[PDB]
């Protein structure tokens, strides 16, 4: 596990189809307003757009390279913190600059570098112990131009059982060398789908990266019943344009 | 009914340190244009007069703001970009330009807000034998977008297919400037700094040298909050701003509330003149009362 | 009679709302214009 | 763009068109005038 491994006997993704539902609205600027209607034009997720679902369960471990186009809405339904972040780039190898945005067990790390990215990036968690053991996102990095590390914290990385409890929503945009990030959260109690409702997102970051972004991949967590063997836990994430 | 102000209020944030003029404009090393570098500026006083005794700028041009107002404002989200170009290439560092630099190395947005500074550095960056350490890109498929950088070094072919450097129609895309002590002005090195920022729409932590005063309430006064100047009456407010919001606006786009940059208290702003007045006259031919 | 009242009120409220248009100026806020620009260009914007 | 590898221009200014649109247009009745002047006289080659 010192280098990065490729899972054996992994089922191919099933690009399940769902619909957005008045989701993905965010604050257009930093001005305070109240008791009013405001007409604006911007990059928004149209109501009832078609979104694609990706799942981690049993032997399905969905993490393909996904096009970025003109911006992304990304919503994760989970109960045991499987989805940990993203890698954004153009070629997704060490021939160009890529940006990693991850939440490891104790910090939020953002780094822009020439990454020798691994086609199967993941975290490793031990089921019997419930402790993070390995991180295998990349093999090498050089010519780093941007770095950000947040204050330390603690995450509950152990596996859980039951229904999905947390819905975490993000919106990503790229403009004039800045990667805009918006975030929102909701408690849920569901089984399989993406819940329908309305929830406004708030700005979190405006990263001065200055890189070309055409593709992105999600970083997931693999739960190992024993050393050497690879397993998974239930989780879903959905993408819209 | 008209009322005139009878006071003056100035509120800026708590700032003690001077901005890193020395670090930015006096750095020992500067990067190549194709690999221009960016630096964040925050929590400092922008008292640029200190430069008068040490620096002389061939080029200084500002966009979105008048050069004579810089001392009275606060700036949000401040970055400084640094690199080196040739004398003839300086003209290309401006919105809406074309040429090798503006196409493949460094481009400004069409709605740029900020300032551009440049000065000659022959004595520092030129040698009698010729200095070739500064480089720029002269071959590329397509043009850069604003504030985009490309630091790849893949060999280049017009056909677009991979090639090996020792082969026809295959070139290395990066070229080296030749800076000689005896060169003409058009071929002499220049150091360039580009400052970008936003104004009067969001929180700020870089400000000009100004003295803050106390807060006067329930009285028509002239006020200046983080550079936004006006006249009105200030009262305590029940609105609750989010941390990323600094100003509030009404349906007429008039600025009607602001967060004080020192106490974080939200204040409502109201106009001074208000009310209808009528005059009753028996005719000036009869009386002046 | 109700619509007479409504028409008058709507006219005044529309007049109030129309102050938010730029009319081609860099901004619709006189305070912003005068805080950013010197007199010469401020005059052009204010004239618009 | 073929000029990029061989020529450097101290002065380049365009009238009636934006420099960034040149690659997307076709031009009618094109003429080129050539001559030589002094450094201080270059500024005089402009309308008005
Ligand atoms: C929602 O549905 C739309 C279509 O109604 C999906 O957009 C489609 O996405 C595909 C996959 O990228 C596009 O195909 C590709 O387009 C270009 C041109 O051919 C090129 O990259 C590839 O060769 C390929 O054909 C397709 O053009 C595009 N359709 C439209 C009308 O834009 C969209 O992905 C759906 N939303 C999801 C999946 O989240
Ligand atoms: C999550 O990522 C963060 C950020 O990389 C990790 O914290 C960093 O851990 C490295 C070691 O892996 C620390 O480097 C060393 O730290 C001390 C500093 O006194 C010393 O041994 C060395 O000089 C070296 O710098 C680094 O300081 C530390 N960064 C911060 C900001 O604390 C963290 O460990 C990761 N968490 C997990 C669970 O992997
Ligand atoms: C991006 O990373 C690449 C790969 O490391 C960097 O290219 C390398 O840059 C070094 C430092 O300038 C070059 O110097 C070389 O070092 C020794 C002598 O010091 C010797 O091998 C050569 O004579 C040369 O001077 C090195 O050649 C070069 N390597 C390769 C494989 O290209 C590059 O500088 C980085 N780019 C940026 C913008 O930071
Ligand atoms: C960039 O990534 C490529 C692909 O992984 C690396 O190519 C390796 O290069 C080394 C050294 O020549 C070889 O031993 C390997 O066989 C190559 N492939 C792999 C899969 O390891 C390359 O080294 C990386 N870095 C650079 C600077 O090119
Ligand atoms: C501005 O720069 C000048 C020139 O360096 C400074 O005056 C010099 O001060 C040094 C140190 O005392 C003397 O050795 C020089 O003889 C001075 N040069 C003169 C008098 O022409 C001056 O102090 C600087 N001013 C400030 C405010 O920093
Ligand atoms: C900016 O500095 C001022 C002056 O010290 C701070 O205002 C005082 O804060 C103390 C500590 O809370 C209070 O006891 C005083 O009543 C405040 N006013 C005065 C006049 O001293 C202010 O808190 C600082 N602001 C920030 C954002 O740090
Ligand atoms: C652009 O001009 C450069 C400089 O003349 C060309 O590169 C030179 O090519 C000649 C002929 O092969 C070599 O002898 C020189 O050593 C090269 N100079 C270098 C590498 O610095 C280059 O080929 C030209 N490019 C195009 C596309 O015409
Ligand atoms: C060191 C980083 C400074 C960041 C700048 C701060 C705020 C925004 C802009 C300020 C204007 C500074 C430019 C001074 C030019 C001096 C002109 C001259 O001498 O002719
Ligand atoms: C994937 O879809 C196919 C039909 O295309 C279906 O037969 C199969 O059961 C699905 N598998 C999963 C794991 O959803
Ligand atoms: C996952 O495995 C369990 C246990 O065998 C099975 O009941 C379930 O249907 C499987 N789910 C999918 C989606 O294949
Ligand atoms: C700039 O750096 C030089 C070189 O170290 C130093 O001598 C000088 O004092 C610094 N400051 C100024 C204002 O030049
Ligand atoms: C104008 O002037 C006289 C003197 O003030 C005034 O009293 C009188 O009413 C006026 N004349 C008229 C109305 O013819
Ligand atoms: C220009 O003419 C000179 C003199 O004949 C010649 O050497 C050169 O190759 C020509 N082309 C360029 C791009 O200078």
């Amino acid at each position: 596990l010192d280098r990065c491994t490729t899972f054996d006997d992994v089922q191919a993704p099933n690009y399940t189809q769902h619909t957005s539902s008045m989701r993905g609205v965010y604050y257009p600027d930093e001005i305070f307003r109240s008791d009013t209607l405001y007409l604006t034009q911007d990059l928004f997720l149209p109501f009832y757009s078609n979104v694609t679902g990706f799942h981690t369960i049993n032997h399905t471990f969905d993490n393909p390279v996904i096009p970025f186009k003109d911006g992304i809405y990304f919503a994760a339904t989970e109960k045991s913190n499987v989805v940990r972040g993203w890698v954004f780039g153009s070629t997704m190898n060490n021939k160009s600059q890529s940006v990693i945005i991850i939440n490891n067990s104790t910090n939020v790390v953002i780094r822009a570098c020439n990454f020798e990215l691994c086609d199967n990036p993941f975290f490793v968690v031990s089921k019997p112990m419930g402790t993070q053991t390995h991180t295998m996102i990349f093999d090498n990095a050089f010519n780093c131009t941007f770095e950000y590390i947040s204050d330390a914290f603690s995450l509950d990385v152990s596996e859980k059982s039951g229904n999905f409890k947390h819905l975490r929503e993000f919106v990503f945009k790229n403009k004039d060398g800045f990667l805009y990030v918006y975030k929102g959260y909701q408690p849920i109690d569901v089984v399989r789908d993406l819940p329908s409702g309305f929830n406004t997102l708030k700005p979190i970051f405006k990263l001065p990266l200055g890189i070309k972004i055409t593709n992105f991949r999600a970083i997931l967590t693999a739960f190992s019943p024993a050393q050497g063997t690879w397993g998974t836990s239930a989780a879903a994430y959905f993408v819209g344009y | 009914f008209r009322v005139v102000p009878s006071g003056d209020v100035v509120r800026f944030p708590n700032i003690t340190n001077l901005c890193p003029f020395g670090e930015v404009f006096n750095a020992t090393k500067f990067p190549s244009v194709y690999a221009w570098e960016r630096k964040r500026i925050s929590n400092c006083v922008a008292d640029y007069s200190v430069l008068y005794n040490s620096t002389s700028f061939s080029t200084f041009k500002c966009y979105g703001v008048s050069a004579t107002k810089l001392n009275d404002l606060c700036f949000s989200n401040v970055y400084a970009d640094s690199f080196v170009v040739k004398g003839d290439d300086v003209r290309q560092i401006a919105p809406g330009q074309t040429g090798v630099i503006a196409d493949y190395n460094y481009k400004l947005p069409d709605d740029f807000m900020g300032c551009v500074l440049a000065w000659n550095t022959r004595n520092i960056d030129a040698t009698s034998t010729g200095n070739y350490n500064y480089k720029y890109r002269y071959l590329r498929h397509g043009k850069l977008r604003p504030f985009e950088r490309d630091i790849s070094n893949v060999p280049f072919s017009s056909d677009g297919k991979p090639c090996t450097p020792p082969a026809p129609n295959c070139y290395w895309p990066l070229r080296g400037y030749g800076f000689y002590t005896t060169s003409g002005i058009g071929y002499q090195p220049y150091r360039v700094v580009v400052l970008s920022f936003e104004l009067l729409n969001a929180p700020a932590t870089v400000c000009g040298p100004k003295l803050s005063t106390d807060l006067i309430k329930n009285q028509c006064v002239n006020f200046n909050f983080n550079g936004l100047t006006g006249t009105g009456v200030l009262t305590p407010s029940s609105k609750r701003f989010q941390p990323f919001q600094q100003f509030g606006r009404d349906v007429s786009d008039f600025t009607d509330s602001v967060r004080d940059p020192k106490t974080s208290e939200i204040l409502d702003i109201s106009p001074c003149s208000f009310g209808g007045v009528s005059v009753i006259t028996p005719g000036t031919n009869a009386s002046s009362e | 009679l109700q619509d007479v009242v409504n028409q008058n009120a709507q006219a005044l409220n529309t007049l109030v709302k129309q102050l938010s248009s730029n009319f081609g100026a860099i901004s619709s806020v006189l305070n912003d214009i005068l805080s950013r620009l010197d007199k010469v260009e401020a005059e052009v914007q204010i004239d618009r």
